[PDB]
RNA sequence: AAGAACCUUACCUGGUCUUGACAUCCACGGAAGUUUUCAGAGAUGAGAAUGUGCCUUCGGGAACCGUGAGACAGGUGCUGC
RNA sequence: CCGGCCGGGAACUCAAAGGAGACUGCCAGUGAUAAACUGGAGGAAGGUGGGGAUGACGUCAAGUCAUCAUGGCCCUUACGACCAGGGCUACACACGUGCUACAAUGGCGCAUACAAAGAGAAGCGACCUCGCGAGAGCAAGCGGACCUCAUAAAGUGCGUCGUAGUCCGGAUUGGAGUCUGCAACUCGACUCCAUGAAGUCGGAAUCGCUAGUAAUCGUGGAUCAGAAUGCCACGGUGAAUAC
C-alpha cells in the first residue's frame, strides 16, 4: 500500500518511465495497479516582449508539471530488491508516500 | 435496468440514470422545485420530456456538477437527450428535428492581452 | 523494543520499505506524525522517504 | 495612528533628551531624525528638526502628546 | 524585429530543450543561475575549440554536461587530462560532482551555431562579409541540405543609410512547425562596432 | 553595468544573513502579550540594514530590479531570451 | 514602473574617500564569530572577553582583513542621425 | 456514527496519455464538360466548427546606449562611491485611461444551492479562545485531486424604504486602532465611531462590440516585507441588431 509518485516536464518521458515501472512489476506477474492520471500543474507567465515599451505585445509561457502515481500494493521480493535502475532518466522526480 | 445519459453545457456535467417508474425526478438529492424550480430556466429540463409527452412513464435520477444554474439545466436536458438516444433512433430523429441532440459548442472566450475583456478593446482617443 | 527511537547522525536500516540494503541518513523528524524521514541517495537524486518506527528495524 | 503597544523613540534621540535634561536649559542643537514620538513628561525641549536644505527650530508645547517631530518641519516649499 | 524565435516556437514538437532536467521553484532559480555560470564559462573556455551546443542534465546533487563539438580531440585534450581538469572546475563552480560527455557533430559548416561563429571570426579577421556569406551558403549546399539563410546586420561598410543584406537560394519555411530549422545568432566586435549574424538552416528530409 | 548597485545588494544580503534568524523569530514572542520594560527598551535598539525589507529582488543576469520573477530569478528580457534559446526546461511558449 | 516609507533612487541639501563598495598581479601580519565602550544622524576613528582547523617536502596549505604609487576599477553620463 | 461510511467491476463525472473522428465526405441544383457556389441526409461541431500561437519583402533614420553588449566622446583627487534626511506622491490649471455612483431594474437586515482557474515552506495557515472590529499564542494539515486561501456574488424568497439630493452614492474631515516593516508626518491598506460636497444620466465631439459577444457579477495570480480602481487570467447570468 506504498505509493510511488512521479513528476516530470516531459509526458512522454514520464509515461515511458511508468511503463517500464509497470512492466517490471508485471514481468513475472502480480496484482499491481497501473499509474493514475493525477492532474498536471500548469505555471503560466505573461511577460513583456519589448525591452522599452509594450501596449498589446506580450509573450505567454507555460510549464506543465505532469504527475503520476503507481501505488504498488503487492509485495514481491525481486521487485523490492531490483525496482531501482530501471528507467535511468534524469528528468524524473521521484517521491514515496504511505 | 438503467438508462444513462451524460450531457454537457460548457461548464456543467451531469449523469442521468433512469429506471422505468414514477414520474417524480430528483437532482442532487433534492427535487427539481427544491433545487431550481423557483429559479429561471426551469422548462428546459421539461422540454425533452414534454416534446414526446411522457410524464409518469419513467423515473429519473440526475447528479449535476459545475457551472451555474442554466448550465446545470442545459446539462440535465442534454443528459435526458442521451438517455433518449439510448432509447431509440426514431426519437433521435425527432429530437434532431427539434434541436436538442447537439451538444452546445459555445464555451466562454479567453481573456486576451491588450484587451479589457475577451473581445472588448480599450478605448483610445482620436489624438 | 530496545533502542526503538532513532536520532540524526545514527545509521538506520529499512525493513518493510523498498529501500532495504542501502545506506541512509535521517533528515527530518515529525513529532506529530510519530514517523521519520530518510534521505536516500538513489538515481543520483536525494529522495525523502517516510517510514514508521515499528515498521523499520535498524542495522 | 501607530501601534498602541509600543511607541517609537530613537536611541540617539533618547540620549540627546537625557543629556539635555541633565544639562537643563540649552541652546538648540540640530537633530536629523524626523521619526519620533514625544511625551508630556518630556514636553519642554527646544530641539530642531532637519528638512533638507534648511534647518528650522521647533519649540514643543503642552498640547502635543503623540505627534511626530517631522510634522512641524515643512519639507516642501510653495509660493 | 517582427519574427518569432523559431527554436523557441519549435521547442514543443521538433527542437529538444537545451536543458531537460526537473526542479521545484526554490532550487529552480539556483539551477538557472548555475546553468548560466557553467554555460558561460564553458563557452568562454571552448570558444577556441568551437563547440556547437551545451546540454545540461542534473540529478539535483550531480551535473552531467554534454558538449556537442566539431572537434572532440581538442576538448578531450591529452589522454583525458584537460577534459578531466575542466570537469573538475565545473564541479568546483557548481558545488556538485560533475560528469563530462562529448558528442561529435558531423558537417560543422552545416551546424547552425558554427556558421554564425565562423562568420563572426571572419568579420573579426576583417575579410569581406559578402564573401563570408557566399562561402557559407556554398559550403552548406556542397556538403549538406538545401536550405539556409544568412542575415548580416550593422555597420556594413560604414554607410549612413542603414541596410541589412540577406542571401537567398533554397527554402527556409519558418511558419511550418514540422520542419527542423536550426537558427542561431552571433556578435562580431570590430573597431567600427558590433555586427549581428543570424543563420537559419534545415538539416534533413522528414 | 550597475555593479555598484549589485555590490550594495549582495552586501546587504550578507549583513542580513549575519544579523537575521538568530533572534529574529523570538522578536514577536518577547514583544507580544503572553496569555516600559528593560526587555523592550533593549528590543528597540536593533539596526536598520539587517532587515530583509532592505533587500530588493534583483536579477542575477543583469541586476535589474524591475520585471523580476521569483521562479526563474531573472529579469523579463532574459527570461524571454533563455526561453527562446531553450535554456529553461519546460518553458514551452503557451498557445491556448 | 509585474509595486517610490530615508532603503529598491537614477535627483537635491549636508558629512565623508581618491587603487576606491565591486575584479586581477604585489611588499607587511593574521582566521572566523559572539557580548560592548568613547563621539556621531549614519558613513566612519580607536581598545576588551573567546576559539586559533586538513595541515602540504615547518615557504603558518587556501576565501577573508588594515596600509601605498602606477597598471586598473566605475558611470542608470552624451550620441537609437 | 446520516458525516459519501467499506469488499467491489470500477459502471459514471473527472483527470492524462495513446487514438478514432470532420476530410466538400455523399447526394441534388448552379457553374462550360473545370475550379467552385447553394441546399439536404447522417453526425458532437460542415464548409480554414470556435479561439490562440504563428506577423513575408519592406516603410516610419519609429522606440530602447535607462535590461544588456558595443564604436566614438567625456569625468577619471568627481559626470565615481558610502551615508543621514527630503523629492520622485508638489498644485492657480489642461489632456488621456479607468473606478464609484446619480437609483426602485435599486438601498438595508435574515435565509438559500453550485462554479472554473489558480497559488502556498524567510509560506498557505482551518479550527480553540475574546471582541457589534481591523484582528492578538507553543492550533492541526500541506511542500500539494487530501490541508488552507475559499463564506462565491449577481440571482432566488421575504420584511422595509415609495421616487425625495432621498435607508442612493461615497468624496472630504475629526476621534479610537489592527497588520506589515528597525521606523506609516511628507508617504500603505483596512475596519470601530461621527459628518455626508458635488452628483437629478452629462454640450460640441468621440470610443468598443456580430455570440457565449457586448453588458453585468464575483474569483485567482505576477511583482509583493506591507500596499492594485491597473495588468494578466478564470468562471455565473447573458442580450439587441446586421435590409
Amino acid at each position: 500500500r506504498i505509493r510511488i509518485r512521479l513528476k516530470a516536464f516531459d509526458h512522454r518521458l514520464i509515461d515511458q518511465a511508468t511503463a517500464e515501472i509497470v512492466e517490471t512489476a508485471k514481468r513475472t506477474g502480480a496484482q499491481v495497479r497501473g499509474p493514475i492520471p493525477l492532474p498536471t500543474r500548469k505555471e503560466r507567465f505573461t511577460v513583456l516582449i519589448s525591452p522599452h515599451v509594450n501596449k498589446d505585445a506580450r509573450d505567454q509561457y507555460e510549464i506543465r508539471t505532469h504527475l503520476r502515481l503507481v501505488d504498488i500494493v503487492e509485495p514481491t521480493e525481486k521487485t523490492v530488491d531490483a525496482l531501482m535502475r530501471l528507467d535511468l532518466a534524469a528528468g524524473v522526480d521521484v517521491q514515496i508516500s504511505l | 435496468n438503467q438508462y444513462y445519459g451524460t450531457g454537457r453545457r460548457k461548464s456543467s456535467a451531469a449523469r442521468v440514470f433512469i429506471k422505468p417508474g414514477n414520474g417524480k425526478i430528483v437532482i442532487n438529492q433534492r427535487s427539481l422545485e427544491q433545487y431550481f424550480g423557483r429559479e429561471t430556466a426551469r422548462m428546459v429540463v421539461r422540454q425533452p420530456l414534454e416534446l414526446v409527452d411522457m410524464v409518469e412513464k419513467l423515473d429519473l435520477y440526475i447528479t449535476v456538477k459545475g457551472g451555474g444554474i442554466s448550465g446545470q439545466a442545459g446539462a440535465i436536458r442534454h443528459g435526458i437527450t442521451r438517455a433518449l438516444m439510448e432509447y431509440d433512433e426514431s426519437l433521435r430523429s425527432e429530437l434532431r428535428k427539434a434541436g436538442f441532440v447537439t451538444r452546445d459548442a459555445r464555451q466562454v472566450e479567453r481573456k486576451k492581452v491588450g484587451l479589457r475583456k475577451a473581445r472588448r478593446r480599450p478605448q483610445f482617443s482620436k489624438r | 523494543r530496545p533502542k526503538t527511537l532513532f536520532e540524526p547522525g545514527e545509521m538506520v536500516r529499512v525493513n518493510d520499505g523498498p529501500f532495504a540494503d542501502f545506506n541512509g541518513v535521517v533528515e527530518e523528524v515529525d513529532y506529530e506524525k510519530s514517523r521519520l524521514k530518510v534521505s536516500v541517495s538513489i538515481f543520483g537524486r536525494a529522495t525523502p522517504v517516510e517510514l514508521d518506527f515499528s515498521q523499520v528495524e535498524k542495522a | 495612528r501607530s501601534l498602541k503597544k509600543g511607541p517609537f523613540i530613537d536611541l540617539h534621540l533618547l540620549k540627546k533628551v537625557e543629556k539635555a535634561v541633565e544639562s537643563g536649559d540649552k541652546k538648540p542643537l540640530r537633530t536629523w531624525s524626523r521619526r519620533s514620538t514625544i511625551f508630556p513628561n518630556m514636553i519642554g525641549l527646544t530641539i530642531a528638526v532637519h528638512n533638507g536644505r534648511q534647518h528650522v527650530p521647533v519649540f514643543v508645547t503642552d498640547e502635543m502628546v503623540g505627534h511626530k517631530l517631522g510634522e512641524f518641519a515643512p519639507t516642501r516649499t510653495y509660493r | 524585429g517582427q519574427k518569432v524565435h523559431p527554436n523557441g516556437i519549435r521547442l514543443g514538437i521538433v527542437k529538444p530543450w537545451n536543458s531537460t532536467w526537473f526542479a521545484n521553484t526554490k532550487e529552480f532559480a539556483d539551477n538557472l543561475d548555475s546553468d548560466f555560470k557553467v554555460r558561460q564559462y564553458l563557452t568562454k573556455e571552448l570558444a577556441k575549440a568551437s563547440v556547437s551546443r551545451i546540454v545540461i542534465e542534473r540529478p539535483a546533487k550531480s551535473i552531467r554536461v554534454t558538449i556537442h563539438t566539431a572537434r572532440p580531440g581538442i576538448v578531450i585534450g591529452k589522454k583525458g587530462e584537460d577534459v578531466e581538469k575542466l570537469r573538475k572546475v565545473v564541479a568546483d563552480i557548481a558545488g556538485v560532482p560533475a560528469q563530462i560527455n562529448i558528442a561529435e557533430v558531423r558537417k560543422p559548416e552545416l551546424d547552425a551555431k558554427l556558421v554564425a561563429d565562423s562568420i563572426t571570426s571572419q568579420l573579426e579577421r576583417r575579410v569581406m562579409f559578402r564573401r563570408a556569406m557566399k562561402r557559407a551558403v556554398q559550403n552548406a549546399m556542397r556538403l549538406g541540405a538545401k536550405g539556409i539563410k544568412v542575415e548580416v546586420s550593422g555597420r556594413l561598410g560604414g554607410a549612413e543609410i542603414a541596410r541589412t543584406e540577406w542571401y537567398r537560394e533554397g527554402r527556409v519555411p519558418l511558419h511550418t512547425l514540422r520542419a527542423d530549422i536550426d537558427y542561431n545568432t552571433s556578435e562580431a566586435h570590430t573597431t567600427y562596432g558590433v555586427i549581428g549574424v543570424k543563420v537559419w538552416i534545415f538539416k534533413g528530409e522528414i | 553595468a550597475k555593479q555598484s548597485m549589485k555590490a550594495r545588494e549582495v552586501k546587504r544580503v550578507a549583513l542580513a544573513d549575519k544579523y537575521f534568524a538568530k533572534r529574529a523569530e523570538l522578536k514577536a514572542i518577547i514583544s507580544d502579550v503572553n496569555a516600559r520594560w528593560n526587555a523592550v527598551l533593549k528590543l528597540q535598539t536593533l539596526p536598520r540594514d539587517s532587515s530583509p525589507s532592505r533587500q530588493r529582488n534583483r536579477c542575477r543576469q543583469t541586476g535589474r530590479p524591475h520585471g523580476f520573477l521569483r521562479k526563474f530569478g531573472l529579469s523579463r528580457i532574459k527570461v524571454r531570451e533563455a526561453a527562446m534559446r531553450g535554456e529553461i526546461p519546460g518553458l514551452k511558449k503557451a498557445s491556448w
